[PDB]
């Protein structure tokens, strides 16, 4: 991609976009070990 | 038939993972009841139940030695299991990749000799393997070769998925199987000619090169032969010539090619034995030096792990979560590098 052909208002919006795919994928790896706190854990109270 | 009615973790043990494809994972596993050592595959139902279960309708109805054999089917929380004959080598195509060695010509005729044998009991029957290739013949753990992941009737002109999959690697494919858009018994002889080449070299004519030209290049050139034909017998050498003729009405059959010296002065399966334990034992020391190393550095494991590794994981749990997700941050500044370049270059010229 040639971004110097993009305006600031344009270009910005990429940079949300961006962002809001990382922050939905940051909270996509919290989702995982959360459920993984509570497995390990149902684990340890059937011991 | 009963049991096929119980549950199926009930009826075998499944040991350690063997690897995977593109439609699940596969297992080793063992019939608690005679010992008999077995294969199981597991397939999402919720992806295309129709067409896994075109397929085994396909295999079950074959009788072979040389046909890999498959025994039975069960329902498990959503995943399908397929339970099929158990080839400990793998396949022709994964010990070329494990060893990192090509096969020798004696390994080549002997491996060959079987898998004739199975395209002439298919042939014979008026069917079509489709798709024969160093990947789909599998080694068990005596060196037997068999005949596995069939194509199916029509898998050229079926909308887009498979008439588009199958596009994307024509190596294999004969000539008039690119002009007809269709199969012939003898088409499959024509692949495993191709094979024959695959299995020296370590790769097809063509591999290399983008398909849409080989599609061009199949149906046109002249047959393809070794990249260096010296190394190589004239039996050996002429037994490929016999299966890569373009015209498919002067093409040997399976039947024929089994009378041809290359073949019929093949040794017996027992010198597979050495290149079969070498892939194997790799296939060992791998599994295991691979096994100490996810043990370091760090449904079931759990219900299987101890106390004390199970309690210290749950601690060492945060750790590896910073180190998770500063990678995704230094990703995305990555991504948003250029843009932010960019738009520094706009700040300057207003
Ligand atoms: N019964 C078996 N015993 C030992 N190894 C096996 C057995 N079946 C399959 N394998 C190996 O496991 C690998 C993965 O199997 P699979 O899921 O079918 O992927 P794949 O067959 O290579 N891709 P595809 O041809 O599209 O199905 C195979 O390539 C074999 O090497
Ligand atoms: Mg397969």
């Amino acid at each position: 991609v040639e971004w110097d052909a993009f305006s600031i208002p344009e270009l910005q919006n990429f940079l949300t976009i961006l962002e809001k795919e990382e922050q939905d994928k940051i909270q996509q790896v919290q989702k995982k070990y959360d459920k993984f706190r509570q497995k390990l854990e149902e684990a340890l109270r059937e011991s | 038939e009963d049991s096929l009615t119980k549950q199926p973790e009930e009826v075998f043990d499944v040991l350690e993972k063997l690897g995977e494809g593109s439609y699940g994972s596969v297992f080793k596993a063992i019939h608690k009841e005679s010992g008999q050592v077995v294969a199981i595959k597991q397939v999402p139902v919720e992806s295309d139940l129709q067409e896994i279960i075109k397929e085994i309708s396909i295999m079950q109805q074959c009788d072979s030695p040389y046909v890999v054999k498959y025994y039975g089917s069960y329902f498990k929380n959503t995943d399908l299991w397929i339970v099929m004959e158990y080839c400990g080598a793998g396949s022709v195509s994964d010990i070329i990749r494990l060893r990192n060695k090509t096969l020798i010509e004696d390994e080549i005729a002997t491996i060959l000799k079987s898998t004739l044998k199975g395209l002439e009991y298919l042939h014979f029957m008026r069917k079509i393997h489709r798709n024969i290739k160093a990947g789909n013949i599998l080694l068990n753990t005596e060196g037997h070769a068999k005949l596995a992941d069939f194509g199916v009737a029509g898998q050229l002109t079926d909308t887009m998925a498979k008439r588009n999959t199958v596009i994307g690697t024509p190596f294999w494919m004969a000539p008039e199987v690119i002009q007809e858009i269709g199969y012939n018994c003898v088409a499959d002889i024509w692949s495993l000619g191709i094979t024959s080449i695959e299995m020296a070299e370590g790769k097809p004519p063509y591999a290399d090169i983008h398909p849409m030209r080989a599609i061009f290049m199949i149906p046109t050139n002249p047959p393809p032969t070794f990249r260096k034909p010296e190394l190589w017998s004239d039996d050996f050498t002429d037994f490929v010539k016999k299966c890569l003729v373009k015209n498919p009405e002067q093409r040997a059959t399976a039947t024929q090619l089994l009378q041809h010296p290359f073949i019929k002065n093949a040794k017996p399966v027992s010198i597979l034995r050495d290149l079969i334990t070498e892939a194997m034992e790799i296939k060992a020391k791998r599994h295991e030096e691979q096994q100490r190393e996810l043990e370091e550095e760090e449904f079931d494991f759990l219900k299987n792990l101890s106390l004390e590794e199970l309690q210290m994981r749950l601690k060492a749990l945060d750790p590896m979560m910073e180190r998770e997700i500063e990678e995704l941050r230094q990703r995305y500044t990555a991504k948003r590098q250029p843009i932010l370049d960019a738009m520094d270059a706009k700040k300057r010229r207003q």
